[PDB]
């Protein structure tokens, strides 16, 4: 199961899935996704989330332990990984659709996401992020500016 | 969903620990100790003015020969002092695309300044970030004004909490190379002690011959080319090799050799070599082979992945070094890394040798459209790379504005005293309005100032510090309603942005022992050292007759700490002179 | 077996189809006309002394200012006429490895006689290979003296019948660029009229500089370098810009642009310009820039497959032209194709533009050991290329030898003379040992002479023709058994190979009527053209009062064709004028 | 079949058919195949060669005509083509086995193949063929001069 891993990816998966576990009980709960859920935005409540914390889950029960989640990852990692998660990022942060994330959206990400940036803290962020000089953040300098750093 | 909102959730976690990680440190290398130094000025004077008793003794202590041109000359006095209005007036008269030449006496008049300026200059020039916390590297730009200009829009103008690093190659390959020049000899003028130039290989008449610069300049200047040459030539000669920042990184333009030495460098004359590839060997003796090596070497060289040094085959010029080269090199000279740029790079930057070479690139569009992307390189007072790409663009180019920014430094000072005067902001208005028993909100200079020290003594020069607890005040009084704002609202403090009150703040703490500090740090590591004291001590005895005791300089030493953690940072050491010099005067 | 043996014995056969169809053609080219001719010499003479009675009336009509150096130089001598023997002296010294410096007196001579003679050539230099029936094109060396002596020992040395063509960049990157410079100014000094040199990029002051040529000349003699460097300066100003061969095929350096013309090139001073990238300007006028445009594009450029013509951006220099500017190009200037040489090639040579476009490329290991290999190109009398590809090594320089080789043309009049002389044999000898009772072999010149004219009576002059019927024969008495030999086995004759006997047969028909025929062919059309001969007529009739009449010309114009085809080869010329010019002094 | 095929290809190939079928009749027979053999220097008889013209005919017949030869061909250039050949040549053309084709081992194949060479002619072949200045001529040379041209 977790032998296609090796401790050098595990370092920042133990990260990754103590993200979710806040409570250190060794396994995720309901609540600990919809905090996740509500710190990135998102909607989906229990009617999504107890249908996922046992579909993703892969043993049956309702709730999430270390070696579960490194299972569905690995599943996920041995296949095309790279380019769905990038677009749906891309996705949460682009609220309007228009396919350019522009300074209201971000400071709209930024302070849910649990910063309180200023108007000149999210400008200068988008002015380093606006390769291209248009003034918006599109998806080439969104990829770029999330995978530099 | 599934896979989808979970792998995004994390990589964007994974983002905001990153982003988080820079931010609080940024935020950490200031506060912490700008509030344990405002304590210390608020209140440790009590103790400090007990033993100014016994400390009083030492503490307190040729011509215009050109022609004129044709009719496509523009009007844009020069005079001697660069300003940033001079800069402006460069910067809008040279985006024109039609009429943007000036009058060549102004041409000849920059020239001769900035080789007067250059002459001056080590070979290394050495740079510290104990005022500025950050530093702002550029590569080659090769003419390309539109980069430069976006660089400057981006990063903003230069200054002494900004300054600017560029490594060589100003000109050739570029249809704006003397603007370009210009512009950069301006803001050097405007800020010598916050740009620093570096010589590159493209900076030779025989080069500028190989790539037709001198073409340029006889289409741009038919009449007054040959005089504007000869100024360049002046200007190339006494171009610095290269920059070292906080004795752990040295910047170069081309790179180094295994028989690569420092010290061999420092001591190489500059005026010889005026050109490169064809020395004048004005002075009737031969060609030292030793001494041009270095300088082609650290020109012309080129990092390969291959082990050993083998002379660079493709450009004829230089030779490769492979990542030994570089690790001998930095042990013997006991460096950290290099920022070196020559070649191009599709992100403009390029990370070699396990990451002990850093090369960059500035010039976007170097081949064709679209070939490369520029990029430069922002470092924090820990020397951490940051490397921010752009793409230039002709129609922008015109929408471009430039500022000369907010210092870091005085983003600390002001919030954390607008924090701690909001204990006292209902006494303040009290007694305001017992001044101003109309509440109109404007009254004298002498009474505000009178007013704000009765009801907190610190001793400071208030009206000094009016430009920057009351904007928009009149010659005559003062609006306090503002300075209550500031108080009340963090906003109207924080909106103040660039302005002309910066010097009212640096005539405070930031006098010349701001650059005494820096003489005294030897090995440039923060807060000072006790080492580097008694070794300062040592030589500061029996240097000249008129040296103080050792016994004097102990006590003085021992009283530039003021939170007592052993060390003296540099705003400490400041904030100490400020208050004994305060309470001399005051006293 | 199966698949093997069929497939082998196919690839084989279809290699030895392109064989044949080259050997048979190159055989046939000589043969069948040489046939011919020496029946016409042999019989049509008594036709030809007919007319001889009405056509007698026209158809027989500074200084030495140098230093003595340090103790490595080597003596040898080098006097104002240039012979192979020179040739020999030049390339042994300049073949070894230490001790290979000649006295600066001697290079400074024969680079004031290059630059004498090249003074006086046109932009342009016309090659035809009416005589030789075949060229050689060579690439870039880049001082690479041990790929020109590979060159020189696989294909020979350069003589009327090898001739030799240069495409520039003779120095520059080289260890031995200077030898290789004085040896090819050596070999056009030997054979003016089988040397052509073409200027290249690398042949200036400015790229000497960049790349250090004049560096290695000062370190190769560092009192006399300044003389040398001005004296080179000079051949560097006189050097051709070009070559065309047969009026169809055009050699040049770099390439062409959209606006390049063969006629304003034609008109374009050379010796203004002794610098490209930075001219002189010592005349006191602004600098023409269309005509420095024609030579700035005919050296930089470069082709490339996209469509149209751009700038070259990476070389910084010339332009990009596709295969449309190379169709209208030949086109507007009646070219067949044109032979180039700038860019390196793995291979040495590559087809480009559906093969309008050749590059050739003569420098091995240009980058690293291995990268590519150098080649040069074999032309036949119809023009095409032939490509041999070699790789130079250190160590087996100094087992190379070389010779002049034998001539094409030479190979056929002697076997033919030979197969044709076998039906008289028994008669030479039997009347031989009349002469010579006693069947020693040994008579007397005039005896042999007059022998063989009683046997076989032709009258041609067979003193001078001695040194090629007898082999090894003394000025008192000829060698008929070898004579003898020669009709009994082919080998004698063909194992004459290289001597000193071709000028004897040069006297004979090869007069400078040789280059009247290529002065009268005006489109280098094989031979001649009826058309030219009344074209000729046209303007000879009235060019000058000494003229002769036009029934004159006319009469002696249709003497000339000796076969009766209409055409009149330049052997068929030289055979016609000889036979007039033997009948008028014999009668 | 042929469908394979291109008429391009067929050009080239109706002379390889032809350089066999010498007389004409518009099939292969034993004796065109020996004489070739010969010509080429080579010793099979017809101890093998009744049975190659049987086995590489696909048909069953003693003797080649076009289509058959085609067929035969066309399956072996579906499949790897390029290097036997030329290893088989170059085999045949070194009778020492050495492993470099001097000056004799050509001469003889040149005199055997149909020409009548001189010693110079030979020699200026070798010389032109020899790329790396050794003398004789190795497998890339030969590949190179047989490629060429
Ligand atoms: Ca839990
Ligand atoms: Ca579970
Ligand atoms: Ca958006
Ligand atoms: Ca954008
Ligand atoms: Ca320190
Ligand atoms: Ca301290
Ligand atoms: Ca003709
Ligand atoms: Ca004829
Ligand atoms: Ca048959
Ligand atoms: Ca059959
Ligand atoms: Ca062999
Ligand atoms: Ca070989
Ligand atoms: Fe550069
Ligand atoms: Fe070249
Ligand atoms: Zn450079
Ligand atoms: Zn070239």
């Amino acid at each position: 199961m977790a032998d296609q891993l090796t401790e050098e990816q595990i370092a920042e998966f133990k990260e990754a899935f103590s993200l979710f576990d806040k409570d250190g009980d060794g396994t995720i709960t309901t609540k600990e996704l919809g905090t996740v859920m509500r710190s990135l935005g998102q909607n989906p409540t229990e009617a999504e989330l107890q249908d996922m914390i046992n579909e993703v889950d892969a043993d049956g029960n309702g709730t999430i332990d270390f070696p579960e989640f490194l299972t569905m990852m690995a599943r996920k990692m041995k296949d095309t990984d790279s380019e769905e998660e990038i677009r749906e990022a891309f996705r949460v942060f682009d609220k309007d659709g228009n396919g350019f994330i522009s300074a209201a959206e971000l400071r709209h990400v930024m302070t849910n996401l649990g910063e309180k940036l200023t108007d000149e803290e999210v400008d200068e962020m988008i002015r380093e992020a606006d390769i291209d000089g248009d003034g918006q953040v599109n998806y080439e300098e969104f990829v770029t500016m999330m995978t530099s750093k | 969903m599934d896979e989808n909102a979970i792998r995004a959730a994390i990589f964007i976690q994974k983002w905001y620990r990153r982003h988080q990680a820079r931010r609080e440190m940024q935020r950490r290398c200031n506060w912490q100790i700008f509030q344990n130094l405002e304590y210390a000025s608020e209140q440790d004077q009590a103790e400090l003015y007990k033993f100014f008793n016994d400390l009083i003794k030492h503490m307190p202590q040729d011509k215009d020969d050109l022609v004129e041109e044709f009719g496509d000359i523009v009007n844009a006095k020069i005079e001697l002092p660069i300003r940033k209005n001079h800069i402006d007036l460069l910067i809008d008269v040279f985006r024109k695309k039609r009429g943007n030449r000036l009058h060549p006496k102004y041409v000849a008049l920059i020239l001769r300044e900035a080789a007067k300026s250059l002459k001056q200059l080590p070979n290394i020039s050495p740079v510290s970030t104990a005022v500025s916390q950050q530093v702002t590297v550029c590569g080659d730009l090769h003419g390309k004004l539109d980069d430069l200009l976006v660089v400057l829009h981006k990063n903003g103008l230069p200054s002494s909490s900004n300054p600017y690093v560029f490594n060589g190659d100003f000109v050739d390959r570029g249809k704006r190379g003397l603007e370009v020049l210009l512009l950069l000899l301006s803001l050097y003028l405007a800020f010598p002690n916050a740009v620093f130039l570096n010589r590159g290989n493209h900076e030779d008449s025989v080069m500028n011959a190989r790539y037709g610069f001198i073409r340029e300049v006889e289409s741009k200047y038919p009449r007054n080319h040959k005089r504007i040459l000869a100024f360049i030539d002046e200007v190339y000669r006494w171009l610095p090799l290269g920059s070292v920042l906080n004795s752990r990184v040295l910047i170069v333009h081309g790179g180094f050799s295994d028989s690569t030495s420092l010290d061999l460098i420092k001591s190489i004359d500059r005026g010889k070599y005026v050109s490169i590839l064809r020395p004048p060997l004005t002075d009737g003796e031969p060609l030292d082979k030793t001494e041009w090596q270095q300088i082609f070497d650290i020109m012309w060289s080129d990092p390969q992945a291959t082990m050993g040094c083998v002379p660079n085959t493709l450009r004829g010029a230089g030779v490769w070094f492979g990542p030994d080269v570089t690790d001998n090199f930095l042990q013997r000279h006991r460096l950290s890394y290099v920022i070196r740029s020559h070649e191009c790079k599709p992100n403009g930057h390029e990370f070699m040798h396990d990451n002990k070479i850093i090369t960059i690139f500035s010039a976007s569009n170097y081949y064709a459209i679209g070939s490369n992307k520029g990029a430069y390189i922002r470092l924090n007072n820990q020397l951490m790379p940051h490397f921010v790409q752009y793409i230039s663009a002709a129609s922008q180019t015109k929408r471009l504005s430039f500022k000369q920014r907010m210092g870091i430094v005085e983003s600390s000072a002001l919030k954390e005293l607008a924090v701690r005067m909001r204990d006292h902001r209902d006494e303040l208005e009290d007694e305001f309005r017992k001044y101003d028993p109309k509440d109109s909100g404007y009254i004298s200079i002498s009474h505000w100032c009178k007013v704000m020290e009765n009801v907190t003594k610190l001793g400071l020069p208030w009206r000094l510090l009016r430009d920057k607890l009351a904007p928009g005040t009149d010659s005559q009084k003062v609006n306090y309603n503002r300075t209550l704002d500031l108080l009340d609202t963090d906003v109207i403090l924080e909106a103040e942005a660039d302005g002309m009150s910066v010097m009212d703040a640096l005539y405070a703490n930031k006098a010349s022992l701001v650059a005494i500090f820096n003489i005294i740090d030897a090995d440039n590591s923060g807060e000072i050292t006790l080492d580097e004291f008694e070794t300062a001590i040592d030589l500061l005895v029996a240097h000249m007759p008129g040296a103080y005791s050792k016994a004097e300089m102990l006590e003085k030493c021992r009283m530039m700490d003021l939170n007592g953690d052993g060390k003296v940072d540099l705003n400490e050491f400041l904030e100490a002179f400020r208050l004994s010099d305060l309470h001399r005067k005051e006293q």
